[PDB]
């Protein structure tokens, strides 16, 4: 299926660093014209990550994947995270889209 | 709290590899369950044999990889002498593998391969012979747990 | 185990103390030859906690315990500090290490 | 080892088909300029070979490798080739090297 | 008072380092700041550019044995691009060509070795600087053996 | 990849491994650099602009046995330059690598010299560098950066 | 002059009508002193605080070294206005003669470079110094065999 | 919104050619009398673009718009570009303004 998310759940800890990768199958869709799009968990409108401080974008041309770390995690940054890319050939232009959602947990539980 | 009156022996070695080394092979001896005793030195990743005798050579590497994106890739592990005698390095031991005999993970991966190499003989060494233990691709190493990558000399 | 570090994670606020107790569990390592180790959060150029002023280190034989009190806690002695031991028993001779995370908050 | 040539010593006869792989290990080198270099046992030429006809050159840039194809061989192809690229980073602009020898008997003719 | 510059480094080898080449920086006209970390007895280089390297090593014995000594001195690289050591710089010496002295014994000789370049590093870049044999190191005396970089 | 752009004239040429009796400079090669307008002509560096330079140079000799005699190996860097079209030493060095010991039947044996030349001097635009040897046959280039040399614009 | 260009540089070079000793220059050809670098009593005095790039090279000439007891020394030294003691910063030995001494023979020239170079912070009214302790074997026939100098980066 | 500028944030590079657009809303204000205003990066004091050469201007009174395309565009031309018009209806006589910022990178030079 065009577009593969490698990290389909994952579950890290307030004050840690997730990347979420994803991997072109569709000859005719560029790593040029890529978007990510987070959907915050107990609301429906799905925003558009915004790639800047902690929202860092990588890419690798050769296998036509990229990647996006977020770094200084906190605890209201769960939800459904997907990737997507702009394809474009002769007398077309579509975009592509994938799958995968967080959950991060917070901390305290002194156990006394 | 405790008592302890135990003996020595013979030049012996037995080292490991060391795992905060990234993507490099460096022996370590101050490290549990490794030794390094009886004259035997570690100068610049090479053994220097302290006596002459008869002496039994062993080493074993892990190699791993994440994918086999090459029908052409060559494991080698060699432990090489270079002697006072001779001061040319000659191979005592040798082995070559064969990671990927595979079409390449072309579709879905995480496909890790784990292939091990281990080398052993018994050999006549000089004072001052400097052994080593060396594999062609230093970033195919898996040192992530213990015991894994080892090199060492017994004298018998 | 290998030397346990009992106060994993920590927080506390600028002008505090915290303590830190490693226990031995190898009858070969020594409580006489303690190190430490301390690396700031964010970099890794970990260097070597010095015994001495607001650094106080503890030693107890009996249990095979040293500690390492950390006194007028700053905003920047927020790291990973880390324990050591010097350990021998034959022909071998290696040392120990642990781990354990400080975060410190400023006021 | 800054691309790899595998096959070191082959042995082929007269009336066949071999393949030279090398594989970049260089992060800097690019599959885009190849080069390919021969030097006909005896002389010391290394002359270049040509991309064409019966030197046919497979280019994949996902797993970094390149080959040269030599087909309808005869005893007039027997050498030590070499295969090359083309490197360049910051301000460094390097090529890199390799090796591998061919040895071709003939058929014997068997007369009537 | 007058402001930092720019990553710099001058390590220098431990006098009481029993036979080994463990390089100092909190010694007397040393340098190690602006980025440069000390890991494992390696520099690592903090930001892409143009970097100075050198090196000197003084080696001394008390006598010329047959085994015949070869010294060696080299600076070698470990590249985020290339994850194998290759050498920058490298010198070779060979300090004894007496026939062993058989009766006018002792006789203490020094062999020094200087190394230096310019060289184009990336960042996480590991510099090492190394011989073969650490035990006849002269770090009696300050700055007889030590190593630096510095970006120009 | 790409990080930051980096600047001024730079140069750091290898010997050839591949040349025999010969200092053959190469700048096309892992670890060399050639960059922002220096030129290498006749196995010589042409400065493109004028300024204070930093130039160093690496020889290493190496002989199997010891010769007849002395021999004596020679390293320098020299310097023609457009206000004076005469090459003069910036840069010398000398080594006796055999000291007696002249070889009647007694056994041979490898010896090895380096020697390293280095300062910062002041060259104009259009001025000719070059590093040379007396006896290009006691080189030593069968491992890497053991023969090198190279300027730098401070 | 044409073009300004600054830093405080040196570049001295050995003085060749002085035999048996290590006199500095700085008015022969291709030698530099610019820019504050004062050249006092064969010292070399720092005009301003910084990161310094020092060096020095020495060639000694002898001939035939009859004496096995031969040490050569060649060492780059400081005095601060922080500390006021002599410290070497950079230093080197070489050791000429092996023993083997000319015995039914003729003379035997020998010749040993010896080159060292290093950065250091430092700072103003420092005094540089490069000496050896046996300024008889200088060989300042040549050009650029001997010489000492400094480049503030 | 009494004029509206299109191209809020744009990157172009040294030697491009980067189109603003301003589209009058109220009706009052005439495509003839327009005025365009620029403030460069890290300066204060607002200077005034001029009518020749590199600024080109097209206007249509039949839609009310007016845009300002800029050639050869190079790094020191990087700041915040307003347009203008002059309204006049009965006894009133105001001015309108808008809002665009231009960031311009540079492209190095090849050192061979």
């Amino acid at each position: 299926a065009r577009v593969d998310q490698t990290p389909q759940t994952i579950t890290k800890e307030t004050g840690e660093s997730l990347t979420i990768n994803c991997v072109l199958r569709d000859s005719h869709c560029a790593t040029s014209s890529t978007y990510w799009y987070r959907k915050k968990s107990g609301s429906t409108n799905e925003e558009s990550i915004s790639k800047g401080g902690r929202y860092v974008e990588t890419v690798n041309s050769g296998s036509k994947s990229f990647s996006l770390r977020i770094n200084d995690l906190t605890v209201e940054d769960s939800g459904t995270y997907r990737c997507a890319s702009e394809c474009q050939y002769g007398l077309a232009e579509y975009d592509v889209y994938g799958g995968g959602t967080v959950v991060t947990v917070n901390a305290a539980a002194h156990h006394h | 709290r405790s008592s302890s009156r135990t003996p020595s022996d013979k030049p012996v070695a037995h080292v490991v590899a060391n795992p905060q080394a990234e993507g490099q092979l460096q022996w370590l001896n101050r490290r549990a369950n490794a030794l390094l005793a009886n004259g035997v030195e570690l100068r610049d990743n090479q053994l220097v044999v302290p006596s002459e005798g008869l002496y039994l050579i062993y080493s074993q590497v892990l190699f791993k990889g994440q994918g086999c994106p090459s029908t052409h890739v060559l494991l080698t592990h060699t432990i090489s002498r270079i002697a006072v005698s001779y001061q040319t390095k000659v191979n005592l031991l040798s082995a070559i593998k064969s990671p990927c005999q595979r079409e390449t993970p072309e579709g879905a991966e995480a496909k890790p391969w784990y292939e091990p190499i281990y080398l052993g003989g018994v050999f006549q060494l000089e004072k001052g012979d400097r052994l080593s233990a060396e594999i062609n691709r230093p970033d195919y190493l898996d040192f992530a747990e213990s015991g894994q990558v080892y090199f060492g000399i017994i004298a018998l």
